[PDB]
């Protein structure tokens, strides 16, 4: 399945997502797609995929795109959290860590396009989380970039660590939100179990725990070292040494093999079908599934994984290319 | 699990292939995580002697790096008294999921062959071999001899 | 028993652990809440360095009590 | 739906609430659960201040989603 979401309830793990698109106003199954589209780019953003909204008192123009999950049956306030990046293992790459094919695969947003077998997923954030050893950005939030060496290649997703689980993804909550405080301006306060964030005047060295009821309880705590309060001062500090620039030593011949695209390049028959009906190939150009066989005598809608004519069914599981 | 997925696939290829420096593996059937090894330097002076080493794989690999351990005394400024060489390949501050143990065993004895005293640990040792490359020469003479393991045979 | 742990950089904390448990133990305890490798990890307590292999018994310890926690920031 | 309202400090409520429940739903409920009135009780999602007439349907959340509650202080 091209569309993957997680599902909280019952399945609680990686499902098929069933891709359907809405209107933006009126939110019905009532929608005239212009193009019906090529990737995760016209699905993930809002207001991209535009066309004509049926259901005649509406004018909006935008449409909406949700994902459901793929197994059991649903209503309509069920809302999956669609995965983007992790597709099927469809072109059989190995992972970059582990030299073994596993589906499906995680594709990280890098520029060669690195990719990875489920359990070394669990295992890279994890030990990121255990070690703190994650990139938190301003806009984006606090994440991981690709594993090889890629430099400006962060997923665009807090919803995919959900993968972690809600054991995990909360402590990376906990954690995350903590690494915000710092990159804003702020000191985590030294009490047992209490971690106020509190702002006394500049010249005040003596801070307290102090709130009533929430937050504060107990505990005056100095400025610069965050002990019980006192008069002078504490022992000096230890030396620091700058690493500053950082040369990330990739591998090269695990980094070709584990590359999405090619690797060893075993998918090549991937370029003109025989349909059934007419009998003559026809060129797959581009994301589009959905080819249209495009002959005077046919004019017939097909799927290219599927070959059979094109149905909602075949919309909704993979309706493009991954 | 995971590494045991790794290391099984590697120890076949290092023992087939034969490093030809680093002899002697011994590496257990149900305990994979340890693999202890003889190296054998070339360069003066240390082929006078010959050192052990026993790297220790832990429980997260290879997300985590090994420690190289060694369980020779060795006169050598970057390794320590008790058995703690300083490698910049295996670190946790950077650090590639995508490395060879065979590629840090390029990395430590090369490593031990040609001594770094711009990124030690020990001073004096440091100190010595900067200073006095005489000095340095004849107490590792006298202490490899003394301390390390025998010359093998082939 | 609660004991605060200090840092080279500001930031104070607690965690709980006995005074039968080992500092290997309470680093990868640290570890957990923190974010340091027991590698980087330099316990200093009344002028004296913590042992992995020793333990906070030997070294006694009670609560209320600071541990000097000292940084390795190159860990080569 | 469980809801986590992981306050400031610490400690964080569990709450059985609904998409149709809406905030001074839960600000009665957590008033139940705690003992904190509406008045001083201040729900925030992720830097967006949650609102009385506004609900988990605009603010859009789900089960397993973190809140935060920031308390009012009365009297200085
Ligand atoms: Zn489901
Ligand atoms: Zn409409
Ligand atoms: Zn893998
Ligand atoms: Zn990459
Ligand atoms: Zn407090
Ligand atoms: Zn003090
Ligand atoms: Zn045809
Ligand atoms: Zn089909």
């Amino acid at each position: 399945n091209s569309f993957y979401v997680y599902c909280k309830g019952p399945c609680q793990r990686v499902q098929p997502g069933k891709l359907r698109v809405q209107c933006s106003t009126c939110r019905q199954a009532t929608l005239t797609l212009t193009q019906g589209p090529s990737c995760w780019d016209d699905v993930l953003i809002p207001n991209r995929m535009s066309g004509e909204c049926q259901s005649p008192h509406c004018p909006g123009t935008s449409a909406e795109f949700f994902f459901k999950c793929g197994a059991h049956p649903t209503s309509d306030k069920e809302t999956s959290v669609a995965l983007h990046l992790i597709a099927t293992n469809s072109r059989n790459i190995t992972c970059i860590t582990c030299t073994d094919v596993r589906s499906p695969v995680l594709v990280f947003q890098c520029n060669s396009r690195h990719v990875i077998c489920l359990d070394c997923f669990h295992l890279y954030c994890v030990t990121r989380l255990n070690d703190r050893q994650f990139v938190h950005d301003p806009q984006l939030g606090y994440s991981l970039p690709c594993v090889a060496g890629c430099p400006n290649s962060l997923i665009k997703e807090l919803h995919h660590f959900r993968i972690l689980g809600e054991e995990q993804y909360n402590r990376y909550q906990q954690y995350g939100a903590e690494e915000c405080v710092l990159q804003m301006g702020g000191v985590l306060c030294p009490r047992p179990g209490c971690g106020a964030g509190l702002l006394p005047e500049p010249d005040c060295r003596k801070v307290t725990c102090e709130g009533g009821n929430g937050l504060g309880c107990g505990f005056a705590f100095c400025r610069e070292c965050k002990e019980a309060y006192h008069e002078g001062e504490c022992s000096a500090v230890f030396e620091a040494s700058g690493t500053t620039t950082q040369a990330y030593r990739v591998d090269e011949r695990a980094a070709e093999q584990a590359r999405w695209e090619a690797a060893s390049k075993e998918t090549i028959k991937k370029t003109t079908k025989p349909c059934p009906r007419c009998h003559v190939p026809v060129e797959k150009n581009g994301g589009c599934m959905h080819m249209k066989c495009p002959q005077p005598q046919c004019r017939l809608e097909w799927c290219w994984n599927c070959g059979c004519e094109w149905n909602r069914v075949c919309m909704g599981d993979h309706w493009f290319d991954v | 699990m995971a590494a045991s997925r790794r290391l099984m696939k590697e120890l076949e290829e290092i023992r087939k292939s034969g490093m030809k420096n680093f002899r002697n593996i011994q590496v257990d059937e149900a305990n994979l995580l340890t693999w202890q090894g003889l190296i054998v330097p070339d360069n003066p002076p240390y082929d006078k002697g010959a050192f052990r080493i026993e790297i220790n794989f832990p429980a997260e690999y290879p997300f985590k790096p090994p420690k190289i351990t060694f369980k020779t005394k060795i006169y050598h400024p970057n390794i320590d008294e008790k058995g703690q060489v300083k490698l910049p390949v295996i670190s946790a501050e950077n650090w590639k999921p995508a490395t060879k143990t065979d590629q840090v065993i390029q990395s430590l004895i090369a490593l031990v062959n040609d001594p770094q005293p711009e990124h030690p640990l020990r001073a004096d040792l440091a100190e010595e071999y900067s200073k006095d490359r005489k000095k340095f020469s004849k107490n590792a003479e006298e202490f490899t001899k003394k301390y390390g393991e025998k010359r093998p045979v082939d | 028993m609660q004991i605060f742990v200090k840092t080279l950089t500001g930031k104070t904390i607690t965690l709980e652990v006995e005074p039968s448990d080992t500092i290997e133990n309470v680093k990868a305890k640290i570890q957990d809440k923190e974010g340091i490798p027991p590698d980087q990890q330099r316990l200093i307590f009344a002028g004296k360095q913590l042992e992995d292999g020793r333990t906070l018994s030997d070294y006694n310890i009670q609560k209320e009590s600071t541990l000097h926690l000292v940084l390795r920031l190159r860990g080569g």
